[PDB]
């Protein structure tokens, strides 16, 4: 016994026509005057757009005139004048209304693509439909004789046909024409004549038609929605403060632009009023009715014709649509230039004293009047507002555990924002970990972050638990950890290793932490010797535990020190032994599987720490001395200018093809560039001679340059080739290549010329990336909006099918194996084994358990795995069939949110894709995910059968390919161009190659299988990441092709209306209670249908998620025909309207919610 | 007959929609600001069976 | 917990529910009776709560038990007075 | 092929289809179909190569 009438929850929104009186509803009043505010009072008007009576009054509690002030009288109207004196926010609220003289039409669903109107009457748009309410043609209204019910009559027409009959099938002309036609139009008794009509002897030449708008009839009688609102005869009114005209600086209001709209129509609509009750001349009337739709048609819509216009902008005005087609700022929000802060730790932030004390204002204020010092409020205010340094102490209270978190402009993937624990600094720059620097992809060029003050309670636990940068240690897209040490700290431990012979070395031996001392107080060097130390290795397995070990390496000085920061575990020393270049990182990775969270964070500090520390202490430099260049330079260049000298005088002479000797000359400089940078590497790595006890040996250089390339550390082979060797070939903007390398290098001097030449390389390069940066997020976006709906839901199903992985090969035809895509995978079912037993049926292939993969040789490389792709989930994803790749260790928790971290991590490499039979680049990733037909695609054979000509070029035609057998033949249509790849009388399968070229998607998910077609998909988008090099998941791939196929097309005979391509979520979901319902027969079967990311995000349940993104001016009208309504499962459309996402820490609620809706 | 073969022959599919082509290949009174909105919506979104929409309207 | 945090999700699988059961301790803490299992030491509530849940007590069912006592004390114990106003109405 | 699809024959045709096509609604005349195209590339006033 509820049913309750006040403002309470609401469990889902409903969107639909509107009628006159419910029009009349909201009306609070009609505006009656084209007048807004006095010309010299300055006091709303009577009844004009800022009516006091009608929306709300100006003050808060006083009303227009002033018979009352306080709140005495908040609920009785005044007297003088019947002002409601309530709130000022009332006026923001209150509608009103209009009550035009004769009908007029909606713009929206008159000319809107599809004529609503028109397509519901069955009748021409702008050609008809406009003739006949334009006062132009009258239309009939349904006739007994000689005239139809829909057909366009002339004047002549008119009078003439009026004459023969008349008084008897009367039919006006205008808006309140079409307003009977619609009227009159019988909704029921049509939707059963054309279902009727519309199935009687007729093929696959009318259908389309048929079904289409008995569908649209069908849901346009089933909205509820009567026909008649089509054209409205009660214009609402938007209220005052939506469109007000606000005083500015010394006099000039500031009006919007639908006053000027509603003060017109509001004009020509009382003049309309007046000229029918005066004389009443044909053509004026109905000329100040089609002037009554301008002003109507301008006012609920612009676009559209021509553009109404005045106001003095030469501008359009923009309309209730134009404000509603197409960033939420908030408080407790700063921002600041970043800075490094080596001191700090790695959930730590530096945040500037002046900064966190106007970020916590609130905080600071009640914790001032809770001890005591502040009397009231306003006192704490008085006391921040004076730095009276006591407040600065209660400030290093209360930002005590109170996570702030950080935030960078490009924010590519869900690492763009992490939290950290506020750290007072005397400045006035935020400092951040220069570990974490690297997620943000950001640099201290000046770039500056933003940082949100979390104010809830479970917000902070929120940014503690999920956006501390502590549990965001392995990257979101890789398995691979994220927070590892880049330039400074791994050059750093890379000196810290690099074993040099002799130099105050020899094998004095001792005890790690003692050798310490040894290091401070001189007498030996660092690098050497190598030296034996005492380590005492630990290491666990089967019961776990620890096993100590004892033992004799040999080391160097500084391997022996540095092993002091490696944590308890791991297998110590050989981590140390190697050196500092991607190690740096294996180590870290490995501490991480091995140990836990605490102890891979504290070892990543500590590696910090050291790195930073002994890199000042070594001193790396770079002097002009430091890059080398090969003595055997200019005999190279010599030499290479002598061949390509004979080739020149060859062409002289004829001999060789004069066509295309600039590709061979190309060759040449090439080769000759590989040479130089060839002998300036193998002269500045090695080099040396050092003088070991008996002197006489070579190591490798020290040459600071060489340094930074052997440990990462920002310094590649063609930078260094470009710093000592020489620039190579070089681009022309006519896209061809220069015969004339630059021979310089930039060691050397350049000249004028080579330089005006690298310009253009310079030039393309800087446009290129402003292209591809805002290509990548453009790419994102759809991306998202297309996955960001999906979640990780009923923990975990069953099923057992799922793609089987295998490594991804090359190795056919040029060797290239990868073979660690298998991990954190759950298994399909004991995947087999040499002999017996071995893997279980659901268990996830662990970081241990996945090397155990190769204890069973390289006879096993296929093991069978599920995945998002199959999956028989409903309305989400099995937790099993995901996998676990997090910055968590664990498989994803339940009601995660796999769509956007999906998303984002395809996205955020697409900032490093070239754009250009290997297209290649983000135009590649783009034109796989979109399920683009190749510009010539290849074709299989449908069904096995006998390959036969089918009458050589008799059509039309065109050759013709008829793979016939078992029963029914199929006749394929080969256009002659391209050849072929199959004789007549042979053979094919179920999917064979009959024109050995570029695969089409649709034909492959069509015929081959969805196995196939995904498989196809993961392993093409891999291939133009490997050549990029940017590592990335098959998961998050997988994830946007699960929903990539969502929907189908069903072909036999069920519930479901045939031709209807529905996905396969309620298709499944109705198959399942089907077979056990009534009957299997009262259902069809399905077929999956390919379709791109862009078509896939445009169907959508919700409506509001889909006047997101897409043409609201068209869902929205088109969802406003059908009695529509979402409820209301979306992550998007449950943003707008401000509630908690229907995911991560709601989910539950959204459950608990989802449950409680099946009462009623 | 003109106005639909050149339009369905010609935008298969014009790859970058290339707007600035048919509109000229129309007849009547050019330049208006009413024929603008009715080819926009028929080129994209719902391909195919919107080509077949826009005949028949 | 200053740190994960994440010992404290295999305790009670899905972070998300982590969160929850940990606001709804530190929302007990914060405002109303406090009275904290693990000693203080001078930290927030928000981390007060993680604390005492890697301890391994105040659950979600321990706080939903906790809070059937807390009704039936707060409820059974003063019924005399919901009692009298029973027979207001009759 | 240019002159095959030309709809006009002589000089008034082919103002007026101009002055259609440059000014769509008045119903083209003789002086505007005429002034009109003359004040496009042959008038100092409306036309300039500097
Ligand atoms: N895992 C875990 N760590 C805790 C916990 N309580 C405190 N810590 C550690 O406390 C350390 C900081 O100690 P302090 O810097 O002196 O701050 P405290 O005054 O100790 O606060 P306290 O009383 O302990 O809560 C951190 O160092 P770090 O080594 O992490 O920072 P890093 O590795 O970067 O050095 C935390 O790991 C806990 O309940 N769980
Ligand atoms: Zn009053
Ligand atoms: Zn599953």
């Amino acid at each position: 016994l509820k049913a309750q009438t006040k403002t309470e929850e609401f469990d889902a929104i409903k969107i639909a026509l509107a009628s006159p009186d419910m029009i009349r509803s909201w009306s609070f009043g009609e505006v009656k005057k084209p007048e807004t505010i006095n010309y010299r009072t300055f006091k709303p008007e009577r009844d004009g757009l800022f009516c006091a009576r009608i929306f709300g009054p100006v003050k808060d509690y006083e009303c227009l005139c002033g018979k009352y002030k306080r709140l005495k009288h908040r609920g009785v109207i005044c007297e003088k004048c019947g002002v409601e004196v309530t709130q000022t926010k009332v006026r923001r609220e209150r509608m009103g209304h209009i009550e035009l003289a004769s009908p007029t039409a909606h713009i929206w669903f008159l000319k809107s693509l599809p004529s609503r109107i028109g397509l519901l009457l069955d009748m021409p748009l702008r050609d008809i439909e406009r003739v006949l309410y334009f006062e132009s043609y009258v239309v009939i209204e349904g006739g007994m004789t000689n005239l139809e019910r829909q057909q366009i009559l002339t004047e002549e027409q008119y009078l003439d046909a009026l004459e023969e009959f008349g008084d008897e099938f009367d039919a006006k002309m205008g808006a309140e024409a079409i307003q009977a036609l619609l009227k009159s139009m019988d909704l029921e008794q049509e939707c059963e004549q054309l279902r009727e009509e519309l199935n009687e002897t007729n093929s696959e030449t009318k259908r389309k038609k048929l079904t289409k708008r008995i569908k649209l009839l069908e849901a346009f009688v089933q909205s509820g929605n009567k026909p008649e609102w089509m054209i409205l005869t009660v214009l609402p009114v938007l209220p005052p403060d939506l469109r007000p005209l606000v005083p500015l600086d010394g006099g000039r209001f500031a009006t919007s632009d639908l006053n000027d709209l509603y003060r017109r129509v509001i004009n020509r609509n009382n003049r309309l009023k007046r000229l029918l009750d005066l004389a009443a001349p044909d053509i004026i009337v109905r000329n100040e009715k089609r002037m009554l739709q301008e002003a109507v048609d301008a006012l609920l819509d612009n676009g559209r014709r021509g553009r109404a216009i005045t106001g003095s902008n030469k501008r359009p005005l923009k309309s209730l649509a134009d404000m509603i087609k197409g960033g939420k700022r908030v408080d407790y929000s700063g921002r600041s230039v970043i800075t490094v802060g080596p001191y700090l730790r790695l959930h730590q932030c530096g945040l500037p004293k002046k900064m966190a004390l106007e970020l916590f204002k609130p905080f600071i204020y009640g914790k001032l009047e809770l001890r005591g010092l502040a009397t009231t409020i306003k006192a704490a205010k008085k006391m921040v507002e004076r730095e009276e340094a006591v407040v600065w102490d209660i400030l290093d209270e209360v930002i005590r555990e109170h996570p702030v978190l950080l935030n960078r402009a490009p924010t590519l993937h869900r690492l763009g924002i992490q939290a950290f624990e506020p750290v007072l600094i005397e400045g006035k720059a935020i400092q951040l970990h220069p570990l974490v620097c690297a997620a943000y992809n950001a640099d201290f060029d000046g770039d500056q972050m933003a940082v949100h003050v979390p104010l809830t309670l479970e917000a902070q636990l929120e940014a503690r638990a999920l956006m501390m940068s502590t549990n965001n240690i392995l990257s979101p897209a890789n398995g691979e950890p994220i927070i590892v040490p880049s330039q400074d700290v791994v050059l750093g431990l890379y000196y810290m290793t690099r074993d040099c012979v002799n130099a105050k070395g020899e094998g004095m031996v001792l005890t790690g932490p003692k050798e310490a001392e040894r290091l401070y107080r001189s007498g030996l060097a660092s690098l050497h010797a190598r030296v034996k130390v005492r380590i005492t290795e630990y290491e666990k397995d089967a019961n776990g535990e620890l096993v100590a070990k004892t033992s004799l390496k040999d080391t160097t000085v500084g391997r022996a020190i540095l092993w002091m920061i490696v944590p308890k575990g791991l297998p110590y020393s050989i981590v140390n032994q190697a050196l500092g270049k991607k190690a740096i990182s294996k180590m870290l990775n490995t501490c991480y599987r091995i140990l836990g969270l605490k102890p891979t964070v504290i070892f990543a500090d500590q590696i910090m720490y050291t790195g930073f520390a002994y890199a000042a202490r070594s001193g790396a430099s770079v002097g002009i001395d430091d890059m080398v260049i090969p003595e055997k330079k200019h005999e190279i260049i010599s030499e290479a200018e002598a061949e390509v000298a004979e080739i020149q005088e060859q062409f002289q002479s004829g001999l060789v093809t004069a066509g295309e000797r600039y590709n061979k000359v190309i060759d040449i400089w090439a080769a000759a560039n590989d040479r130089v940078s060839k002998a300036m590497m193998d002269n500045l790595q090695t080099e040396t001679v050092i003088n070991r006890d008996g002197q006489e040996e070579k190591q490798v250089s020290f040459n600071s340059i060489y340094m930074m390339a052997d440990s990462g550390a920002r310094g590649s082979a063609a930078q260094i080739r470009q710093l000592a060797g020489m620039r190579g070939l070089m681009a022309k903007p006519d896209g061809s290549i220069i015969e004339t390398p630059i021979t310089a290098n930039f060691r050397e001097g350049l000249n004028v010329l080579q330089y005006f030449i690298s310009t253009h390389g310079a030039r393309k390069g800087l446009a290129d990336t402003a292209l591809k940066t805002a290509n990548s997020g453009y790419l994102t976006r759809r991306l998202v909006d297309v996955a960001q709906d999906l979640v990780v839901t009923e923990d975990d199903c069953g099923t057992h099918e799922g793609i089987m992985m295998t490594p991804v090969i090359e190795g056919g035809d040029v060797k290239e194996p990868l073979r660690d895509r298998v991990l954190g995978r759950v298994t399909a079912e004991d995947v087999l084994k040499p002999g017996t037993a071995d893997i279980l049926v659901p268990r996830n292939t662990l970081l241990h358990e996945q090397w155990c993969d190769l204890l069973e040789e390289n006879s096993v490389d296929a093991v069978k795995v599920r995945s998002v792709v199959s999956c028989d989930t409903d309305f989400g994803v099995c937790a099993h069939c995901y996998g676990r790749d997090l910055a968590r260790g664990h498989i994803i928790n339940k009601g995660e949110a796999i769509g956007v971290i999906a998303a984002q991590s395809i996205g955020e490499p697409g900032t490093q894709l070239t754009m250009r039979d290997i297209t290649g680049g983000l135009p590649r990733v783009a034109d796989l995910f979109e399920a683009r037909r190749p510009k010539e695609p290849a074709i299989l054979a449908e069904i096995s059968g006998i390959v036969s000509f089918g009458k050589e070029t008799k059509g039309k035609r065109r050759l013709v390919i008829t793979p016939v057998d078992g029963s029914d033949p199929y006749e394929e249509m080969i256009p002659k161009w391209r050849q072929l790849n199959v004789f007549e009388g042979e053979r094919v399968e179920r999917g064979d190659v009959i024109s050995d070229g570029p695969e089409a998607p649709h034909d492959i998910l069509r015929l081959r299988g969805v196995h196939a077609v995904t498989r196809y998909i993961v392993n093409e988008v891999q291939d133009v990441y490997r050549l990029q090099g940017v590592k990335i998941n098959d998961k998050h791939i997988e994830v946007i092709v699960r929903q990539m196929l969502r929907k189908a097309t069903i072909v036999n005979a069920g519930s479901s209306d045939f031709l209807e391509g529905e996905q396969v979520e309620y298709s499944r979901v109705k198959i399942a209670n089907r077979e056990l319902e009534a009957n299997g027969k009262v259902g069809a079967t399905y077929s999956r249908d390919l379709l791109g990311i862009t078509k896939a995000s445009l169907a959508t349940e919700s409506f509001i998620s889909a006047a997101s993104f897409q043409e609201t001016t068209r869902v929205l009208t088109e969802a406003a025909v059908a009695g529509k309504r979402d409820e209301l499962r979306g992550l998007k459309e449950n943003v707008i309207v401000g509630r908690l996402i229907p995911a991560g820490t709601g989910y539950a609620y959204h459950q608990d919610r989802m449950r409680r809706r099946a009462a009623g | 007959q003109s106005q639909l073969k050149l339009l369905v022959t010609r935008g298969k599919e014009q790859g970058y929609l290339t707007y600035a082509e048919v509109n000229d290949h129309l007849p009547e009174d050019i330049v208006d600001s009413d024929q603008i909105e009715d080819i926009i919506q028929m080129i994209n979104d719902m391909g195919i069976q919107v080509m077949e929409e826009a005949p028949d309207a | 917990a200053r740190v994960t945090v994440q010992d404290a999700v295999e305790k009670i699988g899905n972070r998300f529910d982590l969160v929850l059961v940990a606001a709804r301790r530190a929302r007990q803490m914060q405002v109303g009776g406090k009275d904290p299992l693990v000693p203080e030491e001078n930290d927030k509530t928000t981390v007060i709560a993680l604390r005492e849940i890697e301890e391994g007590l105040i659950n979600n069912q321990i706080l939903d038990v906790r809070e059937r006592q807390e009704q039936q004390e707060q409820e059974a114990a003063e019924l005399q007075a919901v009692t009298a106003i029973a027979e207001g109405r009759r | 092929e240019t002159l095959r699809v030309d709809p006009t024959n002589d000089r008034l045709s082919a103002l007026v289809e101009i002055y259609r096509m440059m000014r769509p609604g008045e119903p083209p005349t003789r002086e505007a179909a005429e002034s009109l195209f003359e004040n496009l590339f042959f008038s100092e006033d409306r036309y300039d190569l500097s």
